[PDB]
Order: C-alpha cells, then structure tokens, then sequence
C-alpha cells in the first residue's frame, strides 16, 4: 500500500506544496494510499531515516519530509516523482501495475 | 465612418448632459438650502 | 434638558450665522482682488473654492505676483497630480519665508473653506508685491 | 492594454460618468438637508406663535 | 528629456509585463516560462538553445518541459530570471539598459535577500544607472486614482491585502495569504481527473490554465448552483482542444473558483479571502474603518472571474455591521493596473529623489535598498 | 483633440466601442451565462489522451525557430561591490510532550440505529454519530424526521458529519416538536449562518433543551446573525448552556447576561422549592 | 476538620496550574487549549470524542485546530473553560470537587460579570462547599514575603501593575496594559517571515512560542546589540523543527522582547513597561513613593527573559530622581508566585472567615462575590 | 468614564477613542437628584439604559454608568482625591466671607462653564447648599442657558466699556518695564 511520509506543520512553504501535490495526485487517480505524520510519531520518522538508501541523502542535514514507499520497499522523493510525472512513468515509479 | 462619428458625438453630449444637469441640480439645491438656513436662523432668534 | 436645547439652539443659530456673514463677505472681497491680478493673463475665477482646486491657477497667481519663474506644472487629471501641483505652490510660498501652518495639499484639494480663505488672506498680507 | 490611447479614452469616459454620479449622490444629501431645515423652521414658527 | 523616462517592469508570478514610463499601456506582455528539452538529444540536438524563453517557449509545448522561475512570489532560480530580464531588455523592448532606469515590483512580506539579489543583478549585470523597488498593492491604489482604501492583489502565486489611509500605510494590518491561481489550476486538474479527463504534464498545465481563463465564474450561491447543475445541463459549456476532441466542462466551471472562498477543498488550513479582507479591516483603528469599507479595491488576474465583485460584496456585507455601506471597486482593466501604477509613479517629479543611484550603490552595497525603499 | 484620438483608433474598433457602450457587462444576466462560448462544435469521442499528446508533439516539431537578435552569454557589465575589510554550541531541540493512545473508531450501524429510533425503543438512550465515513444527508434528514416522535432519546451528536444547511433546517423543524432531547451537538460542521439562525429560531417554541453547541463552523456567522441569536436567545429562558465564541463584544455580553439570568432563575426555583 | 484542604487553581491565559493548599509547588501545570477536529481531513484515529484538552491536545497538533478559551484575561468561551476545569479536577488531581474548597485567581480590572459567572459555575456545576476569588498581584506580593511594594505582573494575556503600602492597595493607581507574550509570539511570526521561514497554522504558532521561550533574551542596550549582530556572526543560535530542518534566529533574539519596552514596533499607542510602572508609582501619594521604589517585584512567565532586571532597573533609574535608590526584586521561582501566595492565603487561620459558604450563595445569588471579595 | 466603561467590557485606551468617550459623556450623562434611589432604580429595572453607536458601526449600552460619572463631582472620593465636593467648596467659600454679606451671596449664586451643563446640576446644587445653609437663608441658583460661553460674553462686555480704554497694557509700557508689568496692571 502507498505510504507517504508527511509533516503537518513545517516552516517552509515549498514542503507543504510538495506534500499536497503528492496527496492531490494520489487522490485524483483513485490510488490506494495512507499517510504517516513524521512530527506526530518519532519512531516512524527514525525508521524513515534509515529506510532511505545512502546515495539519495542531502549532503546537509536530515532528508526532506516528502517520501513515498509501497509496503516496506522505497519508491522515491518528490523530485523523482516529478521526473516520473513528466516522463509518464508514474505507475512503474510507485510500483502499481497499470 | 460618418455613423461612428455621429455615435461618438451623441455619446459625448449625452454624458455631458447628465454631468451638466447633475451639477445644475446640485447648485440649485445648494443656494436654496442656504436661503433656507438663513430663514431658519432669523426665525429661531425670536424664540430666543 | 430644555436649557441644553436652548444652548444648542444658540450655538446652532447665532455662532454659525455670525461666522457665515464674515465668510461670505470676505470671499466676495477676495474674488475681486484675485481677479484683478489674474486679469493680465487670460484667466478668471467664477468660484473661489472650486477654481483653486486643481492648483494650476494658484501657480499662475504666484507667478504673476512674484514676477519670477515657477516650476512647470505637471499635467494630469488624477487627484495626486492636483496634490503635487498644489504642493509646488505651497513649497514656493514656504521658501519665500511666508509662514503657513495647518496647510496641506489635500486641504486645498478637498476644498476646505477656512483654509482656502486663510491662504488667500495670508498671500494678501505677508507676500510682497514688488 | 491594447494601446495607450484606448485606455485614455476609457479614463475620460470614467471621469465624465463619475462626475455626474458624484453630483447626483451629493444632490440627494442636499435634498434631505433641505427637508430637515424646513421642519426646523416650521417648529420655530409654531413656538414663536 | 531624461532618455524617455524609466522602464517599468512588472514581473508577476505567472506572466511578465514591461513598458516605458508615462505610457498608459504596457508595450511587451509575455509569460515567464523557461522551457528546456526533456531528455532527448535526437536529430542533431533538437532543442537547440536549450533555454527557451517566452512565447517562443510556449509554442513548443510538445518537446519541452515548462518551468516557472518564480514560485510563490519568490525567485527560486536566478539564472532563469536573468534570462527573462535579458530577453525583456534586448529582444522585445530592444533598448539599452544602461540608458534608462528600471522600476520593479514585489510582494509585501518576502525574504529580505530577494531585494538585495534584485539590486545586485540589476546593477552588476545590466549596468542600469538607477533603480527602485515598490509594492504591487500600493501601485494598484496609485492606478485606481484614490489615496484611501484597502487594496487586494491576488496574483498567480500570492494574495495580499494592505490598508492605506490618507496616504499613510499601516504595516501591522498587512495580510498575506498563499492562495492564488496555481492552486486553482491544480484543483481544476484534480476535479477534472475523476470526470474522465486526465492532465499530468506542463503542456496540459497550459491547456488547463486556458480552460480556467475562458470558462470559469464565481457562484453567488453555491448550494443553488449544486441544485441547478444537478437538475439541468443549462450551465454546461463546451471546450475545443487544439486537435478537435471537444469536451464538456459542466459542473466544474463554478467549482474551481470556490476554493478562493472555501480553502477546505484544497486541503489547506487557511481562512477565506473575504475573511482575510475583513480581518485586515478590523485590525485598523476605529475611526478609519468607514473609509476602508467604502473604498475596497480589487486587482490581479485572479480577480478577473465574472461575478466575483458582487459575491465578495455579499460576503463582506454579511460580516460588516448593517449600518455601513460596502463599496467593491473592480475596474475592467484591473489585470494590468499594477503596471499602470508604475507608469504613474515614475512620471511624478517628486519621485526623482527616490531613485537609488549607482554612485550611491557602490558605496553601500546591496544593503542600500532596505533604507532607501519603504 | 478627443475626436482626433478616436480617428486614430481603428474604424472597426469604433463600431465595437459603440456596440460595447450600448451593451453597458451583462449585469442583468446570471453569472453562469455572462461569459461567451468558445466554439460551436458538439462534444465528440471519449478523449483518447495519446492522440492529443502526439499532435502536440508533432506541432512542436514543425515550427519555425525564431532567431533572437541578442544571444545570452551571461556577461557582467557592472562593478563588483568588494565590501570593506577591517555544550554552548549545541542545537536546541523541541519538546516531544507525550504520546497518546489511539482511540477505538466509532462502530455504530446507521440503519440499525435509525430503525431503533423509528421503533421507539425503551433501551436506546443516547445516539452518537461522531466521525463516521460519508453519512448521507437524506439519511440525516430521515434521522431528524424520525426522532421527532421518539421520546426516549435525550442526547444527540452529529459532530464531524459534514452537515449542511438542509440538516440544520430539518433540526429546526425537529426542535419545535420534540420535548425530550436534553442535549444537541452540531459542532465542526459546514452549517452556514442561515442554518444557525433557523436553529435558534426554534428555541422559543420548546422548553426542554438545556444545551446547544454550535462552535467551530467552517464560516463565521457575522454581525447580523449574532445579533439575531442574542435577541431571540433572550426570548428563551429554559436553555442553560450555550456553546459559541462571539467575535463581537456586545452580543457576547448580552448572551452571557441572558444565560446567567436563566441559571439564576433555576437557583431561585430551587430556593422556592426548598422553602415550600 | 483539618483534613479538608482547599484546592488552589491559578488560572492564566496560557497555562492553568492546580494543587493542594500548603504545598511548595503546584501539582498539575498544563496549557489551557481546547483542540477541535479540522475540516480538511476526515480524521485519523479519533472515536466518539469531540475535542482534546490540554496536553493530549498539544500532542495531536497535526489533526486539530487549537483554541484558547481565555482571551486577554477575559473568558470569551465559557463551555471550553468548563471543559478545562473538568479536566483539571478529574484527570489531573483525581479528587472530587464536592469535598474541597476552591480558590481562584483573577485579573484586577475586568468585566464585573466574570466573577459572578465563575462563582455560578463553581456552585452549580461542581457543587463545591465553599469558594473564594482573589486578585493575582496581591497573591504575588504574598509569595514575595513583604507587605509593601509595587507588583508588576506580565502573563500570557495581560500586564498589570498595582501598588500596595502596608496592606492597603490604591485602586486609582492600578494600571492595566494589554501587552503580553501572545502578542510577542505574533510579532515573532511576523519577523520570522522576514528571514524566510513561514508559520501560519496554530500548531506553527505553538512551534513559534516554543522557539521564543528558549531563544529570546532582552538586551541591556538595543543600539549596542544591533551593531554587534550586524558586525559579527556571534549571536546566531540554531533550532530544530519537528520535521527535521534547522533554522537560525540570529538578529531577532533581542528584537522580539524589545516590543515590551517599545510598543511602537507593534503599532500600539501605549507606552512601555517601565513607563507604565513609573506612572503607576507617580499616581501614588508623595511620601509613600520612597518605599515603592525600593520594593518593585516582578512576576509572571513573560518576565523570565534573561536581562529584564538590569534593563528595567536602568530605565526606572533614568526616569526616577537621582537622589533615590531603585531595587528590582526578581525571584528565581517567580513563574509560579501567583499560585504560591495563594497556597499561603488558604493556609492562614483568619482566612476561614473569608470563605463564601453554600448557604450565603443560596440566599444571595451570584452577587455575593462583590460584597465578599475585593 | 473610561475606567467605569472598562467595567462593562468595552475597552478604550487610545487618544482617538478618548474623544468618542467624551462624546458619550456629553450625550448620555445626567446628575441624579438622589444617588442611592437612582442606583436602586437602575439595579431594579432596565428603563434607564441607553444605546450609543460607535464610529465603526458597533452598538454599546451605557446603562448604570450614566449618573455615576457626574457624581464624582459631588463625591471626589470616587476618584481617590480626599477633597470636598463642589457644593461644599461653594459653601466654604461663602463661610470665609464676612457675616454681613453672606445673605446676598446666598441669593446670587451663579453657575458657569461647560462642565455645569449636565441635566440636573442646578437642582442638586440647590438641594445640597440648602441642606448646609441655615433654614432662614433661602438659596437661589442662577444658571443661564448659554452659560458655556459666558466667560467669552462678559469679555465682549468688558472690552466695549469706555473706562477700559485706559486699562490696557500699552506697547510702550511693556517696552519700558519688561514682561513683569502684567502683575501690576492686571488683577
Ligand atoms: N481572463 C481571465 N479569466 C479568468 N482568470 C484569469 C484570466 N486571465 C488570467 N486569469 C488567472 O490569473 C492568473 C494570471 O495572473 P497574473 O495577473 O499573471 O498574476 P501576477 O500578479 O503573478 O502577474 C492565471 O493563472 C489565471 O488563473
Ligand atoms: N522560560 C521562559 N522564558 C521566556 N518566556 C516564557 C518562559 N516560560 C513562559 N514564557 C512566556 O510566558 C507565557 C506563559 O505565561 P504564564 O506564566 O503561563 O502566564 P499565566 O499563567 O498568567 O497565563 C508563554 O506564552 C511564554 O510566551
């Protein structure tokens, strides 16, 4: 099932816009999903930190909130989502068969 | 054309007509209420 | 409270009538003085309150009396253009060491009777014809 | 925003319309002021009598 | 005689406008889009001069990715914005930037580095002799011809309301809502998706924006429009795509702009635009609220929906006391009024002291803009 | 020379301007019908998306490349500023507060509860419908209609049910009929000012409801609406608790005084019963 | 019946503190917030409960909207306040209110109906045997341990100064200024928008308040510290958001509380705290001013920024005549003083005369409080 | 009035709202003939309440505060001052005079100033002075309707007299004797 890691309260507008963009895309196409708040629960955020492959980390600080998983297998961040959005390779990006 | 010239003309003195009529009405009411105020003051001094 | 009504009657009739006497007669007196100096240029005033409200003719007045070249009036039909035009004449009066207070561009543009009449009276009194 | 002359014509039309509109809105206030003053002078004359 | 005045450049979030000062209409109007080749190096580098700018960028929607240099009123990419300014100066206006001053606009509440970067780019790259930065909502009041009222400006990326009384502005009553045209476009795509028509890429973003511009209106009563649209198909309209394929919008026409008044549809914790205007009015003093009620001014492209003025009048009249009179002013030319304000501001003589000189700039650095502007 | 200015304008634009002045727009027309149609062709087909994408790509491929006069080299034509020259460091972390156990979701059948209300069941005493997925508003209207003749239910709550104005109208029709419902809860709904006004309009007719909670609506009530609630709340005397946050201070003061007077009447009748 | 111990409840705008009388510290301290479900979400893991109260509401910020029942020291919403009281009595202390007397705290100058409504709610809803309403600043002076001095109280909702000389309070010199920590939080949001971080939601307001409580200090000299912050990078401090990002406050650390001493930053007409205290002293009689200068007492959470005592001493010494001496008394435990003096007041033997009995309420209605309590 | 209007919940703190409070005081205040009965009557019923409209359109209700604000003239202890009221001040000023001239001063009490225009000051002042004075002396309060401008009007009487043309301070006298001439020339 699609799991989006989101932060309900953030100091940056772009993070909110990206999270709502992902939620809008998932809601528009009848896609099965579920959301987990990283600010509400500490253990889920800590699990999200070590779930990420080391090559896609920011060089500076913790990774950005919007992350997409299905089950326990990792799909990508917002940037890879946008690449798949324009390349029309979205269902392969999330892993659901079209 | 000539028809557009006449239409522009007609709109010009129509709008000028409402402007002039409204200004004339305002002027008439202004002077008339001034005279009315003078009459009211001269009437009230006698009660005083 | 009939005595309160009597005092309201007094301040409504007597004070306002005694003010309006002097206001009307002084405005009529000032109209002739401004039209005499404005007669040399092709200009004339029909109403003192309405005509001084663009500010161009006040600049004409100051230019005629001073006989010295004022800054060129800004062309424009907006309210702010009139404000800036009146501000030019007010600044010229200020730099000629003529004292004005409670005098603004928006006071002239809004057509306040007392301030317009006071401006004309101060121009009559303190400004030098020369 | 097709040309400056068009928008200037619009601005002149707006000025010509709003002059009449403001003058009518002032005339209404003048009329009610006149009615109030007439009522006052009628009451004053009755009190004189 | 001062090299035919300054150049007024209004850079909105969605579209850019530019023209000479003293002219009553902008000369150059074009969207702010930087389109790039997607992934392909097919057929001897098709997509030559990779940075595609403006109308010529929007012509090649099929083979390019369309990217906006300005997001939410803030410049994310500065090379793209430099490209936009260079294309404005040298390709359409075609005048020397070193011979004329430049006037620029900005939203009220922004990060402080934006003004410094604008000053640094305008002086170091284009070598302009003088420059100034102003606030868009003040220029809207300049264009409206008034000096007292509350001004609302809703662009493609930001909405903001400022009050001004007798030429004096109150900084504590300025409100900034992040509810604008792009959110409306995304909501229109979202509600169109479950109807049966799916739009994903930026080439469809332009089409959805065109559909919203041509066929959208603000409902006076929302539940009445629910009942009327459910009962009959009289409200339905037909849109024609660039290759036949005529589609029917229908119920969505008045559902997109309702997110302006109810942000719950967009899933954002924010108040309505009428509530924002009312709260900005109530934060002012007691004696000046009457003039602000009687001088409400609308501006921006987002306010170009039909039937928004009377709807906002009804909503404000509900909130306001019944004794006052509500006066919503919506000029038909309001979409350009911000730029028109610039054309008024540079024309005044008393504004000549407000220019930031280059000789003043190279003594103080980019920090002169804070003490010189606003 | 305005005539010369109009002559400088296009002659077709002159006809257009005359017709536009005659048109002055479409204020008489409703907001839906004011804007013009784009095309006259009827809708066709189910909108295959790939044809649109292929035609857009083809149109992008066959197009003139316009040649700009000035290419962009990114050169600098100005002077560089060159400014003049002359654990304690630990990062503070926020408070985590304390985790809260997850509440068990509401499991109450809508149809069974509605049937039990329709059957006038002695055992059913309190009805709770808070936070239920996608309740039908005809079903809510049926609940409001059916609970009129039920005299065995005292508490009713529809918090977080996305209720709208018709539900408020149905409840307004309810409150005149029923004489048993002690508590009503309509918080966190989408009821506008008219529905709240219609709800408080039913208060003088009944003398059995002692608690109302209308807080946290999606849209604010306004001045006139609150003016109506406070006056015809002063009409009613039975009500003991009123839950609302008043923006205006005068209505707030009057509502507080009225509710205080109601509870003072309760205290006075208690004292009178104590004396005998 | 010495077993019957009174309950002391200090009731501020920000937090509520409750505990048994005669104790050193309050047993329960928690913010008074009533959180309610959002409209944008259809809720995750909430059952039949309608609202969350206090700490559990603070934990689930992401799915709720947070509301404060007490507004500028005035209780606008009484149902929410009743919920706060029920949570205090049943969830925090776990004691039946029918057995113990209750002591409450209240601002000096406020609507008359507030005391009557509090007495009404106590005697009817909770059915307490006895109750009393006390003023906060007198309790602060009780906790200080002296009977002579001027009490300055700054809470989350209101600031007020009262003078007391030898147990006699002067009502004509009491001053109430509406400048508290919540306005400072809103100003911190406004000046954090300047750097680039945006906080709009009430949960973001809680984040901003938590930033302010830890990273704000009052400068002894403002002009020195502005130049120091502009010159070097020594004043920056880093804070971690709940999402994971790191922000740097820097210059704003001494700019947020400076609005206490200069309200013109907020657009407010009124004067600063030191001017208010000086005016309150000069309203008094001539020969009691010497004792009032030497016994100035600080109170409230808002007065726990570092460096307030030195700044306020310097300001009053600048205002006061040079021949007199100024003493500022700031206890390290001052944040709970309003509670602690209350725990003293219920412990006195003669205070048993002051309890409002159930019988007296029964005969005299809710108007007994005006003749019974100051 | 601002302090007791805070008691009902309405807040006025800025200098601009002080003029609004002054207008409220001028329009909706009066002096009670008997203070305790007026307080009891205002507590019993709501017939004494009045409504005022704020400049922003909000509506407030004064009620009990109509007669409490002017009462501070007769009881300064409301304001924290320990001084006596205006009636006691007038009576004390009468008692400081000689025995022979007290009757004429009792019969010729004249009110002036804009503060003396609350409805009912004349009757209350007559009642209080009659209570203080002996019974044989009869009190006579004189208050012209246009008392607010009386200080001006007598001045217009004063400057038109023929003797007053010799009572000026000349420019030459000031130039000779500095600014200190006003103490010799004026009372
Ligand atoms: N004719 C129109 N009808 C309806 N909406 C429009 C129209 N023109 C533009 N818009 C809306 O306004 C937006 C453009 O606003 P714009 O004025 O470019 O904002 P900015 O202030 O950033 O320049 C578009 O995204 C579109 O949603
Ligand atoms: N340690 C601290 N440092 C600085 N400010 C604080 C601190 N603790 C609390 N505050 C401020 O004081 C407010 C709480 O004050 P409080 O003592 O609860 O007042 P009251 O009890 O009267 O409501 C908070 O809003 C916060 O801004």
């Amino acid at each position: 099932v699609i799991r989006v890691f989101i932060a309900s309260s953030s100091g940056f507008v772009a993070i909110k816009k990206k999270q709502q963009d992902v939620v809008r895309f998932l809601e528009a196409n009848k896609i099965e999903f579920e959301e987990v708040d990283i600010t509400m629960s500490e253990e889920q955020r800590q699990w999200m930190y070590k779930n990420i492959p080391p090559e896609k980390k920011p060089a500076q600080g913790n990774p950005l909130p919007p992350q997409i998983f299905n089950g326990d297998r990792y799909c990508g961040d917002y940037d890879s989502f946008f690449e798949s959005k324009e390349s029309n390779t979205v269902f392969s990006f999330l892993g659901l068969k079209s | 054309g000539i028809t557009t010239i006449e239409a522009v003309k007609r709109k010009i003195q129509v709008l000028q007509q409402q402007a002039d009529d409204a200004e004339e009405r305002a002027e008439r009411l202004q002077r008339e209420v001034e005279g009315e105020r003078r009459a009211r003051e001269q009437a009230e001094a006698e009660v005083a | 409270d009939n005595d309160n009504s009597s005092a309201r009657l007094f301040e409504r009739s007597r004070i306002k009538a005694l003010a309006d006497e002097r206001e009307v007669v002084q405005k009529k007196t000032f109209t002739k003085w401004v039209n005499s100096h404005l007669a040399r240029v092709s200009c004339r005033i029909t109403d003192l309150y309405k005509d001084l409200r663009d500010g161009r003719m006040l600049i004409k007045l100051l230019e005629v009396l001073s006989g010295e070249m004022l800054p060129k009036p800004t062309k424009g039909k907006m309210r702010i253009h009139c404000l800036e035009n009146v501000d030019k004449a007010l600044q010229f009066l200020k730099e000629q060491r003529v004292h004005l207070e409670n005098m603004g561009s928006h006071d002239i543009v809004d057509g306040n009777h007392r301030l317009v009449l006071g401006l004309i009276w101060t121009i009559i009194l303190r400004f030098q014809i020369q | 925003a097709g040309s400056s002359s068009l928008e200037a014509v619009r601005r002149k039309i707006r000025s010509l319309q709003e002059q009449a509109d403001a003058a009518e809105e002032r005339a209404g206030t003048l009329q009610r002021e006149l009615d109030y003053e007439r009522k006052l002078r009628e009451t004053a004359e009755a009190d004189v009598a | 005689d001062d090299d035919i005045a300054a150049l007024v450049v209004d850079n909105g979030s969605g579209m850019c406008k530019a023209g000479f000062a003293g002219d009553d209409a902008p000369r150059a109007v074009f969207p702010s889009i930087v389109g790039r080749p997607r992934h392909q190096g097919v057929m001897v580098g098709m997509g030559q001069k990779d940075s595609y700018v403006g109308d010529e960028a929007q012509s090649k929607r099929g083979i390019l990715t369309l990217k906006y240099p300005i997001e939410h009123g803030i410049v994310t990419n500065w090379d793209d914005m430099e490209k936009i300014w260079h294309h404005t100066f040298y390709n359409e206006l075609r005048v020397a930037p070193e011979e004329h001053p430049v006037l620029l606009t900005e939203a009220p509440l922004n990060p402080k580095a934006n003004r410094e970067k604008m000053t640094q780019i305008m002086f170091e790259t284009f070598n302009t002799p003088a420059m100034y930065v102003a606030i868009q909502a003040v220029l809207s009041l300049y264009a409206s011809g008034r000096t007292t009222g509350i001004v609302m400006d809703s662009g493609d990326g930001v909405t903001h309301t400022v009050p001004i009384y007798e030429g004096y502005a109150l900084p504590h009553a300025i409100l900034r809502l992040d509810l604008a045209g792009r959110d409306l476009t995304d909501y229109l795509m979202k509600i169109l998706t479950e109807r049966g028509y799916s739009f994903t890429t930026t080439a469809e973003r332009e089409i959805v924006r065109d559909i919203k511009e041509k066929l959208c209106y603000v409902a006076l009563d929302f539940e009445q429009e629910m009942a009327t649209a459910a009962s009959s198909s009289s409200l339905e309209k037909s849109y024609e795509l660039p290759d036949g394929q005529v589609i029917t919008i229908g119920n969505e026409r008045f559902r997109c702009p309702e997110a302006l008044f109810q942000p719950s549809f967009l899933g954002m914790e924010s108040c309505g635009i009428h509530e924002t205007t009312f709260n900005s009015i109530m934060k002012c003093d007691v004696d000046i609220r009457k003039d602000l009620y009687a001088n409400t001014v609308l501006s921006g492209g987002t306010t170009m929906y039909p039937g928004i003025a009377d709807r906002m009048q009804k909503e404000i009249t509900a909130l306001a006391p019944s004794t006052m009179k509500i006066k919503i002013i919506a000029p038909p030319e309001r979409k350009y009024s911000v730029w028109i304000g610039g054309s008024i501001l540079a024309s005044l003589s008393t504004f000549q002291q407000m220019w930031i000189s280059k000789q003043e700039y190279d003594e103080s650095g980019p920090s002169i803009v804070h003490r010189k502007c606003f | 020379d305005e005539d010369e200015i109009l002559g400088a304008l296009t002659e077709e634009e002159l006809r257009t301007l005359e017709n536009e002045l005659d048109e002055l727009d479409n204020a008489l027309l409703p907001a839906g019908l004011r804007q013009k149609d784009q095309t006259t062709k009827a809708p066709t087909g189910p909108f295959k998306r790939e044809e649109l994408l292929d035609h857009l790509e083809k149109q992008a491929k066959e197009f003139k490349d316009r040649e700009d006069l000035v290419p962009y080299t990114g050169e600098k034509r100005g002077k560089v500023w060159v400014p003049k020259q002359k654990g304690l460091n630990s990062v503070i972390k926020p408070t985590q507060y304390k985790p809260v156990p997850d509440e068990e979701p509401n499991a109450t059948d809508v149809e069974e509860t509605l049937e039990r209300i329709k059957n006038n069941d002695p055992k059913l005493e309190e009805v709770n419908l808070n936070n239920i997925r996608n309740i039908p508003i005809p079903t809510l209207k049926a609940y409001a209609e059916a609970l009129k003749e039920n005299s065995y239910v005292k508490k009713f709550s529809i918090v977080g049910t996305r209720s709208n104005d018709p539900v408020a109208f149905a409840l307004a029709e309810m409150l005149k009929v029923n004489k048993v419902l002690k508590t009503l809860n309509v918080e966190s709904n989408f009821i506008s000012g008219a529905g709240i006004l219609r709800l408080v309009e039913a208060l003088p007719y009944n003398t059995s409801l002692v608690e109302l909670k209308i807080d946290n609506q999606s849209q604010p009530l306004g001045n006139k609406v609150e003016m109506e609630i406070v006056s015809m709340l002063e009409k009613n005397a039975t009500l003991l608790k009123f839950g609302y946050h008043f923006t205006q201070q005068g209505p707030r003061l009057r509502a507080s005084n009225a509710m205080m007077n109601n509870n003072d009447l309760v205290r006075k009748r208690r004292l009178a019963d104590l004396t005998g």
